[PDB]
């Protein structure tokens, strides 16, 4: 059981940035608590967003509401949406979930580069 | 805004213009009190701490005996006697057994034997006294008009206050820098405590107990706080002596009485203790608050020109009220946000009530978030948070 | 709510590791499972395990079956990790984390409080 | 030389407290340890909202 | 009946409905306990979580 | 796009039909699978005697 | 899980031969269905005697009633008693049960020798 | 209720070994369990497994996790055993047997009807 | 002696004098027959097997749609038509749908539409007729004096008169009527006017190369008309739906071509002129016995006892009866095992006998003077 993330991702300031995290075949993303962490270089990874649905969600401490989440059960993938890309949002984002035996499964880590 | 997500929410509306406001606070129960010319305030009793109490009577629910010894003499030889039978922390019993030539004797009939065992407790339960010297009630305060989301999430500034109460210091006035000081003198009593209750701790869990019930628990006990070697009273409560007339009276200890009193103490109140603060989980604190210096921070504000958006969709409480969180798009100062209920569009006549008094956006930055709670009328209606053109409208349904 | 980390920066193979994390700002004996999560340099994250804050039950990673041992001591408000018989692939930056995992509010299940990180190299 | 029929436990110790919850409109909660024969679970209703 | 080296003789149905966790007359390592909820109780708190 | 609430089974097949019997006056029967998950068991009575 | 058996046995003709079969510490002999097989070299082991209790026991086809069974739950050992030793019975005996997952466990082989 | 076991005498190392017995006098599709039990001469008995006459279910020795695979042929009324990738130490005498597990008067749980035995050795020369 | 540990055991006292014994035999319920001066025989209806049944109707409960096709026509252009419309292996249905210039017409209104699909059955059930010919019963006869010669008697309506040979015990005749006893098979599990009107496809005869089903639209729907199309839906599998329709239906399952039923109630008028007790001309046993097992009480209130005669005085008569006062007489209660006799002259032999004690407290005596044996007993 492992989660997959694309290495690179870039977008102009402003427009939304959708960060995918594809869950394995043995997991159903629609019924899993998604956790997203934000990690800047040389610093500790901070917890950014917990997302189960658009009515079950909690952002990080001091995070603007311009960050949302969404799940796609067609391709079994979770998303981390960030509208309004500011220069401070450039960091390394990871996904994390539970499993049968309560093992925290982490993602590849999408490295978001802003222009 | 600390009472919004609470299910045990109690609204209170006193006489407008006067300072007559009496409030009943409950543990876990939140109180929302609103006035006409005063900002709506939320008050809740969050903690009932009990510290530095002293012991009154300690019971032993697990004991173990040792040094079991007996002495027996054939009939006509008087009565048996043991050296340790007069010693404390011992359990003894004198009875008769069948005796004759077959046992080694000269006569027949009932002998005389006494058995003794050294009492020793393995696990104790202690009953403390709740004295008014330490009750330290904490009353959290949250005023309306700001504070986008949460109950409180824990800093120095306003919009959130705390109140300390003690039976010897019941007068306390919580200051609100912008909204003016709010004062209350809660009766520290008529909250559950009075002469009848004790604070019982047995293994590591803690309860409250009516003292008339605690005084007559059939178990070994001692009065004070003897640490090393206590002098137990009624050691015979656990040491049973089966002795049937044949011979060799036996002694039996009645196991442990931990869960035996768990079931007997069913409806009594509980308390979670954290190594000498001993937090409570109950409260009936009756407050009388003073609103002579309570006034809205914003009544002198100017109406705002720029428009807002809806952060999330409005939700419904368990009492029929609606939450609204909007985000201002503009760099106005501490202005006033136009918001009202109306079913007649193009006229904007008010039909609903306003719960949060004087809703405003305090921070004068670019785009801030703000929350307000409204009391809508029964049936279909609209909510309007905007100023004429470029306003925002949401449809609402109440009670069907 | 702060987490201080301690241990040797450089360790030779075939030796039990020694990390210890002092909790500066919260008492362990109330709940709030305390865990360890490492990270290979340049690659993603790989968790190590966690220990309960009340009962002491430890649970670990499938790959790190018997090489990890988590201890604790509330007298100094610390909890330790021992990685017996390290290998060459164990060169990574170790992080001390904390999590709620009990009760409601599922957001608190994720690791909210992290550590500064201690670089561990094997040679 | 008798055989046991039933064996009752009078001293039990709990361990591994865990939980999982979902918000009102989302549905009923579930935890993987419900199917385990060594775990006791319970479903209850708790307050939830914007807070 | 055997409990903590203390033995007795108990009636037919009085032993059947002893409200305690139990397992049947077959002993294996890590036995399966039935009706464990009779000794492990979780009833409601103020709100927001059960203990 | 929806979450999955519950999956029912309408076509199933069993295997490993193992049973166990004790003679009358000697209590009930037991099998290690009646406590095992993903199994179904039923305890009943049968005519027994010398034959 | 394994069952212990005695290798050597000797008894006078006409006496009562006691054949023990000690179950391992993970099993209770009182609740296990004991099975006894008899085998002589050159012949497949015939099923000799089944025993669970003095009210739950079944002998083999053509086995005299002098073959009984007993259990001692104090030492956790099942017995195979043969009174009135006749020369036709000299062979090697085995005991067998089925554990939790219905796995058959046999013994070491009791070499019965009537003097 | 005759049980007739037969098969090859020598199987080479690292090769799939197979034996088969026919139930000469009782239909397989009736419920009884049919299995194999091997033992070297002088060594204790060790079961290999058993196959169902009704469902086809198979459960074997824990030591031989993927080594054995008991085959079947219900129509012709025979059942086989295919120990895949044998080792040199598997030299033993094998036995064909029939038992029951579906509650038929527990005596029948033990293997009441056996075969004759087939000596099998694993060698190279 | 079978029929000794059965809860559905019916003990009947035949008439004191005659060859007239009537017996009712259920499946699983046996009958113990006792005579006055003749032996006791336990009989049982053990099996009721069927043979050579004919196929009457075969219903399909899982169908499949294969060749989806249709045809449509503008209004005022007549109705639609397809070549597969008349094929007996197809299901069709025609309705009207909205159409006009947007659809490819020259005028608006209703357009004729027909839709056909190729039918194919996946899983089907069959019903078989039983027909007294090639239908058999089996009765088992076990006489007392055994321990723990018996015979089996076959019955077929083509020869219901039966003659059983019991060897030294003689012969037993039986004339059974079977006129009281008189076939679904779905998933290789079988059960027993109705089934004529099951709402499923069906064909009468045996397996054709390609069967021709009737009432195929009962499983193929052409229902959902969106006013612009016509959808089809097959009802899936109907196995579990008819499973739950068998409320208390008698079941039976066996293979191959010989199915074992589970019902009984045979009315038999058996004659026993040619049977005699094994031991009448025997002498009494002088040696002592030995209680092998403890005498137990059956489900009906009788006592079985198994003793082992230790002596070469056999074959002799085993004395036994209740013991009411224990000083002078056996005749209290009743003896069921008529004239218990030891059969082998070897020193040690096993024998079993069945007896009926009085409705009170007594003993069980077996022996002669010295070296008697006595066990205590209470009847409820």
């Amino acid at each position: 059981s492992v989660l997959t993330q694309p290495p690179s991702l870039s977008a102009s300031p402003g427009a939304s940035a959708r960060l995918p995290c594809t869950l394995s075949s043995d997991l159903s993303v629609g019924s899993k608590n998604m956790y997203w962490y934000q990690q800047k270089p040389g610093s500790a990874p901070r917890l950014f967003l917990y997302y189960y649905s658009d009515s079950d969600k909690q952002l990080g401490p001091g995070v603007p509401n311009r960050v949302s989440g969404s799940k796609e059960t067609s391709s079994n993938t979770a998303f981390l949406l960030i509208s309004g890309l500011q220069p401070e949002d450039e960091a390394d984002y990871y996904c994390q979930v539970y499993d049968g035996s309560a093992n925290d499964v982490f993602g590849s880590g999408t490295k978001l580069t802003v222009l | 805004i600390r009472c919004i997500g609470v299910s045990n929410r109690d609204f209170v509306e006193g006489m407008s213009g006067g300072t007559w406001v009496d409030v009943v606070l409950e543990h876990g129960g939140c109180v929302t009190v609103m006035a006409q010319d005063k900002p709506t305030v939320d008050i809740e009793l969050v903690t009932t701490t009990v510290s530095n109490m002293a012991e009154v009577r300690s019971y032993c629910y697990e004991a173990s005996i040792s040094d079991m010894a007996s002495d027996s003499r054939c009939p006509t030889q008087g009565e048996a006697y043991l050296d340790k039978q007069s010693d404390t922390q011992y359990v003894c019993k004198r009875t008769l057994v069948d005796r004759g030539w077959g046992n080694g004797c000269g006569l027949f009939g009932k002998g005389s034997l006494v058995t003794c065992a050294k009492f020793a407790c393995s696990k104790k339960m202690t009953g403390k006294s709740i004295q008014p010297e330490n009750l330290e009630y904490r009353i959290m305060l949250s005023v309306h008009g700001s504070q986008h989301s949460g109950m409180i999430v824990h800093e120095t500034d306003e919009n959130r206050a705390k109140v300390e109460i003690t039976p010897n210091s019941p007068r306390a006035e919580a200051t609100l820098g912008g909204f003016g000081s709010l004062g209350l003198d809660c009766e520290p009593r008529t909250g559950l405590d009075f002469s009848d209750l004790y604070y019982l701790t047995m293994n590591n869990k803690h309860w409250l107990v009516h003292k008339e019930w605690f005084h007559d628990i059939p178990l070994p006990w001692h009065a004070g706080a003897d640490t090393g070697t206590p002098h137990w009273n009624n050691k015979e409560a656990l040491v049973e002596f089966k002795d049937a007339h044949a011979k060799r009276q036996t002694v039996v200890v009645l196991g442990s009485q931990e869960g035996a009193v768990h079931t007997a103490l069913a409806g009594a109140l509980e308390a979670e203790m954290d190594g000498a603060k001993g937090r409570l989980s109950s409260g009936h604190l009756k407050c009388r608050l003073k609103m002579d210096k309570l006034r809205l921070k914003g009544v002198s504000y100017s109406l705002c020109t720029a428009a807002f958006t809806f952060t999330k969709i409005p939700a419904e409480t368990l009492h029929g009220t609606v939450t609204v969180e909007v985000q201002y798009a503009g760099t106005d100062g501490p202005c006033k946000v136009p918001a009202q209920m109306a079913v007649d569009m193009q006229t904007l006549t008010p039909v609903g009530r306003l719960i949060t008094a004087n809703p405003v956006i305090t921070e004068s930055t670019e785009n801030s978030k703000m929350m307000l709670e409204l009391d809508p009328p029964f049936g279909d209606s609209y909510i309007v948070i905007g100023v004429g053109e470029k306003k925002i409208t949401h449809h609402w349904h109440r009670s069907g | 709510v702060q987490l201080q980390e301690s241990g040797p920066g450089l360790v030779k193979p075939s030796e039990t590791l020694s990390l210890t994390c002092a909790v500066s700002g919260y008492s362990i004996s109330s709940g709030y499972y305390w865990g360890w999560i490492r990270q290979p340099p340049g690659k993603g994250l790989e968790y190590i395990g966690y220990i309960s804050g009340s009962s002491g039950s430890t649970y670990y990673n499938p790959s790190l079956k018997s090489r990890v041992t988590i201890s604790k001591d509330t007298s100094k408000n610390q909890f330790s990790l021992k990685l017996s018989s390290v290998t060459a692939a164990d060169t990574a930056v170790y992080y001390c984390a904390r999590r709620d995992r009990v009760g409601s509010y599922p957001y608190y299940y994720g690791l909210d409080s992290w550590g500064q990180g201690v670089l561990v190299t094997v040679s």
